[PDB]
């Protein structure tokens, strides 16, 4: 009965989305064909007899990036009309994303969208995945949030964005890209999650034993993640945690909706024997700055909410002990205004593992998002990096020449400065 | 004659029923078809109360089943005894509270209300003579309690001289579910004070404690605690279904505990509870029973009954017992907690013995107390709320539904003004 | 019992007609030697001991086209009695078909469709296939036409034009044909449909996903859509749609009787597999502008009355809510004095599939002939056309030759600019 529309945005967007299909398949037993030899009824719309397409929408605006999917392993999973494609790329901008380019591609998605949106009957949310420093990921994206409040409104929205980081970043003018993009997320998009490659790459190399990373490790690692996140509507626990449920555990105030991630336990096949997983010791991970998804310091931050989702062997006799612990140590500490603080989600499915993985197979498993005072102080360095570019008008003139007003600079730039603010008086 | 309807609300209240329900039909001896294999005559002479009698001998539960989404449905019919149940009597929605009260009471549980309100009716003309409804629900989140509580104000409306009951599941803070529970639970009581007779309140952090120590399992589920709370519906309702040397219903036991319009909120309690170990070497007389019965550690609400009186007391013993070992041993309880009775009434006691045991068990003893120790769990409850409305947190989802924030502080003073009446007369 | 007969009249009519016939043809299980190894009795009259004749008449100025059937896989299907001849070509001239040349042709068909409609009993109504820009399809069928209502007059018409289009036409005197032979039209034909190649071509192009289409792949299009009319006469569905019923359904007033068509789903071999065809999406297919048969805006339309006809696994139940739905919905709207605007068709055989068709195999399959507003903006740019190809007596001296007077002109443009404003009045 329950339904969610899942939409893929610029070249991150793809690549991300694919492992998360890969990992959707290995769940629920099916092969590239689509065809199985319930509870997949969600992502998975039955078609005819023996068919299994997804709720999905890839947009991009090179040809690139979809025609790795449509030669690969799975070119029988999707077909045309999925699989929307562009001629100009967005080339790392905002501003041909937007107002140029992002005329023409957004009404045949819409369409598209409404086709596959009006099929199903049981809307939970949509969810989109993109990057803030890409080009098509913050131009289109800001143009296709601000559309998808016109149709549905009150209809819940997710989105898992790759932050920027301060030292390892792969292109010039992200920080620009940054700041734009977050005019339309706090308006429109209800909860963002952020994750940073950095972080990833850290993790990847110190638990995981492996270091030589590419995107593959990360994708996958990130798949677990969003399957953590949509694990309790596809299988019945003995507690369960929907979206909405979530949204309104997690996000307190209008101004604030983003929580970052983390994901444990992650370990090698080798290290899975010797390290005996104990309930409180994956706790204890949640809470530990190495293994947190964004660039940020704990020991500075305050947890306002943070909701807990096991999946596997779990019981709530020891959990209630484990929540208690955290209760009693200082190291973690929250807001005076918030009591009880926590949300916490049961699955009996044991999380899965993918053929040739990194990962180790393993009985149980976490994931905490947390609304925290430890990502305010994330975007003052980023607004920093942003002035100084800004300061001498560097990387403005191709800007300006794809219609972007000077005024445009001043509007984004100033809100994020009055957000920066908003947590400080929220945690006084 | 006088037959009582079951409703169900919630993810909790719904999974207690359907042990609940299995329990009975295990007492009376009713099988997954509904055709009656029992050896014992007297479970056929009082079936009417919980099963109307269907075509060829398959005997049918008199209840209703409310949900705002459809995930719990499904393991219910899949489970023991889900094929006993009518497909009628199923309702259900497709949107979901979201644990919000706001969402639950007025604009998703009010749309699936005129299907359970056309239902009911039709219960109830079914049956001779209904004497009261039994409901089962939970204040944390918006489904169970925003629901239930718009349900339960519109029955005294059509039934205004019927008696009432409510079976909750009140938040703990150790054991804490959700971050909104100060909101939802101070909301959801408002009307539970008015419209309701009686109430007992259950909360899970003394489960767990009974669980631990008392029966020594090694790994709890929630399985368990459904079983565990299912007996203690059992025990209120069983001199109805069965006879006895003295018989007391629900309407008396309400006459008898209940001094006050305002003060009706009671404490459940259950024994013996025995280990596989404490099997063999504990002495079961009645005795026994009476002491641990009154025990702090052995409620199940979550907090210290010997900080002040209990204003009534009332209990429900099964299996045959001699009266002078009885009625002596509350005397002997009394006189030793002289400082733990209200003085002002004499004579707290309430006694009721039914003929036929629970199958297994010799003895058994159903606790129904009422305190003024259940300050303790509002007042936390109060305080949380204080901490959380001070900076207007979590309000948006609420103000969204088009509430006020002066109709929080209506509700917050009448719960205040509640908890005083219990402090009146400590 | 119940019998209709075809007429094709142009080279058009001829090309379309070849197509129909071998549609038929598949249907029924009959090989082109007319000799089958009931519900045919309608199109086909049995000789003797297998031998199935169909009914028809084809009509030619020039021998090429003509004498493409008789040297085809089809010259066993036909005799040279059914199959008329001329000499000199209508040369893409209305003068030419109507006054000269037209004399002396008509004169020997109407004897043979005389011979023809006397030898079936149950005379439902004729069907007559051409061209608004062609020659023949334009001088003759004004003529024939004319001569129709003298024998007939109540007994029901229909023809299936192709409109010409404003940007892709392949004549240059295009804008004048279609002027003078709508005069006849207006009094004679009782119901007219409409088809532009250019709408059809971009169909081709984008469901189909065949970049090199010709005629072939139009025809067979067509050929379905005609089908789709007659499907309730051969074969008996739960409700049944009759020509005379669908007549006075549609048609409201005197002057308007110009309905456009539209026919889905039309998909690939391979978009079959992963598009799960469901009922409520094919009804949003025939409401949608991207399918009309016609360049024309439904946005800007409203539709007085529109016959769905449904044909393969349907049934009421879920066609009602399909109804409800578009009923509910504001994109689309109807005009203030009908309430209630369709007449809904269905019918238990399945369309069918030609040997090497473009089209994939289908359980369902739709048919809307709306009548609206859309189409009375089409004529205003093809007034506006014509007008300034005449403003300077541009090839008039042809026309004038051929023993047209100057005043008919006049007479033509000014009912056709009457006629524009009728739509305006009815719509107000
Ligand atoms: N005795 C039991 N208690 C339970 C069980 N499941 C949950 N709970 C307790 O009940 C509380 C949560 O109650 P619910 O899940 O019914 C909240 P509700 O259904 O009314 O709203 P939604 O979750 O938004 O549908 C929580 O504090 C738990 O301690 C159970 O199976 N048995
Ligand atoms: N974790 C992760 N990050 C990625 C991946 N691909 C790209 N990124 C990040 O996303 C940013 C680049 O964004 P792209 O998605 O390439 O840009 P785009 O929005 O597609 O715009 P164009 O490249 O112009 O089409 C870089 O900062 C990368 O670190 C991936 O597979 N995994
Ligand atoms: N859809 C479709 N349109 C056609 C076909 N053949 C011709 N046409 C259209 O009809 C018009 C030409 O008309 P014809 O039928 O060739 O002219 P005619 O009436 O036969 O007159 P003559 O050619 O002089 O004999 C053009 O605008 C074409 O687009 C066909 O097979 N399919
Ligand atoms: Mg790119
Ligand atoms: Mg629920
Ligand atoms: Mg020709």
């Amino acid at each position: 009965m329950r339904e969610c529309i899942s939409i893929h945005v610029g070249q991150a967007g793809v690549q991300i989305g694919n492992a998360c299909w890969e990992l959707y398949c290995l769940e629920h037993g099916i092969q590239p064909d689509g065809q199985m030899p319930d509870s997949f009824n969600t992502f998975f719309s039955e078609t005819g007899a023996g068919k299994h397409v997804p709720r999905a929408v890839f947009v991009d605006l090179e040809p690139t990036v979809i025609d790795e999917v449509r030669t690969g392993t799975y070119r029988q999973l999707f077909h045309p009309e999925q699989l929307i494609t562009g001629k100009e790329d967005a080339a790392n901008n905002y501003a041909r994303g937007h107002y140029t380019i992002g005329k023409e591609i957004i009404d045949l998605v819409l369409d598209r969208i409404r086709k596959l949106a009006d099929q199903c009957t049981g809307l939970q949310g949509f969810l989109v995945f993109h990057s803030f420093g890409g080009g098509t990921g913050s131009g289109f994206t800001s143009l296709l949030m601000e559309r998808l409040s016109v149709d549905y409104g009150k209809k819940s929205k997710l989105e898992f964005s790759i932050y920027p980081a301060p030292q390892v970043s792969t292109a010039v003018v992200e920080p620009y890209n940054s700041i734009l993009t977050t005019h339309t997320t706090l308006e429109h998009s209800d909860c963002a999650f952020m994750v940073d490659n950095e972080a990833i790459y850290d993790i990847c190399r110190r638990n995981l034993d492996i270091e030589r990373p590419t995107y593959t490790n990360l994708n996958r690692l990130i798949s677990q993640i969003v399957s953590s996140i949509t694990a309790s509507l596809r299988f019945d626990g003995a507690l369960n945690v929907d979206l909405t449920e979530f949204q309104t555990n997690l996000v307190p105030y209008p101004r604030i909706h983003f929580p970052l991630a983390t994901y444990a336990p992650v370990i090698s096949a080798e290290k899975a024997y010797h390290e005996q997983l104990s309930v409180a010791e994956i706790t204890n991970a949640c809470f530990e700055p190495a293994n947190q998804m964004v660039k940020c310091d704990p020991r500075h931050g305050k947890y306002m909410a943070c909701c807990l989702l096991y999946r596997g062997d779990v019981v709530p006799k020891d959990v209630n002990a484990a929540i208690a612990t955290i209760k009693t140590k200082r190291s973690i500490q929250f807001v005076d205004w918030c009591p009880t603080g926590f949300k916490v989600g049961i699955n009996y499915q044991p999380p899965t593992v993918v053929p040739g993985g990194d990962l180790a197979k393993v009985q149980r498993a976490v994931c905490m998002l947390s609304n925290t005072t430890a990502i305010a102080e994330a975007w003052a360095r980023l607004d920093h990096k942003f002035d100084l570019m800004y300061a001498k008008r560097a990387f403005v003139h191709w800007y300006v020449g794809e219609g972007m007003e000077e005024g445009e600079f001043s509007e984004a730039r100033e809100d994020m400065a009055a957000l920066e603010k908003d947590y400080e008086e929220v945690g006084v | 004659m006088r037959e009582i309807v079951h409703i169900q609300a919630g993810q909790c209240g719904n999974q207690i029923g359907a042990k609940f329900w299995e329990v009975i039909s295990d007492e009376h001896g009713i099988d997954p078809t509904g055709t009656y294999h029992g050896d014992s005559d007297l479970q056929l002479d009082r079936i009417s109360v919980y099963y109307n009698e269907a075509t060829g001998g398959k005997y049918v539960p008199r209840a209703i089943l409310v949900d705002l989404e459809p995930g719990t449905m499904d393991s219910v019919r899949s489970g023991p005894f889900g094929q006993i149940f009518r497909p009628d009597n199923f309702v259900f929605g497709q949107s979901g509270a979201g644990n919000n009260w706001a969402k639950g009471h007025y604009t998703e549980g009010a749309e699936l209300v005129d299907s359970v309100l056309d239902v009911v009716r039709k219960e109830a003309e079914s049956c001779d003579c209904l004497q009261g409804f039994q409901l089962t629900h939970s204040l944390g989140g918006g489904t169970g309690s925003g629901m239930g509580t718009l349900l339960i104000s519109k029955i005294r409306e059509e039934y205004p001289d019927r008696i009432m009951n409510t079976f909750s599941v009140v938040p703990s803070p150790k054991v804490s579910d959700t971050v909104v529970e100060p909101y939802n639970a101070t909301l959801s009581v408002h009307q539970l004070v008015e419209n309701t007779d009686e109430t007992y309140c259950i909360d899970n952090e003394a489960l767990y404690d009974i669980c631990f120590r008392t029966l020594k399992l090694t790994t709890p589920t929630y399985g368990d605690l459904n079983h565990l709370v299912s007996a203690t519906m059992s025990g209120v309702t069983t001199c109805l279904r069965f006879p006895g040397q003295l018989n007391a219903d629900l309407r008396k036991l309400a006459v008898n505990m209940v001094p006050f319009p305002r003060l009706h909120f009671f404490m459940p309690g259950f024994a013996p509870l025995t280990s596989r170990g404490s099997q063999q070497y504990r002495a079961l007389t009645v005795p026994e029973l009476t002491q641990q019965v009154f025990d702090a550690k052995n409620m199940m609400a979550a907090c210290d009954p010997r900080h002040g009186r209990y204003l009534t007391v009332a209990a429900v013993f099964r299996g045959r017992m001699s009266m002078k070992e009885v009625d002596e041993q509350m005397l002997n309880v009394q006189n030793k907690n002289s400082s733990y009775f209200v003085e002002w009434i004499p004579n707290n006691v309430k006694t009721a013995v039914c003929d036929i045991p629970p199958r297994g068990l010799k003895m058994a003893v159903t606790f129904i107390g009422n305190s003024t120790a259940i300050q303790e769990l509002f007042k936390r409850i109060s305080e949380q709320f204080t901490a959380m409305f001070r900076r207007k947190a979590f309000l948006h989802w609420y103000t969204g539904e088009g509430m006020d924030e002066m109709e929080f502080t209506e509700a917050e003073s009448n719960m205040n003004d509640l908890v005083s009446e219990y402090q009146q007369y400590q």
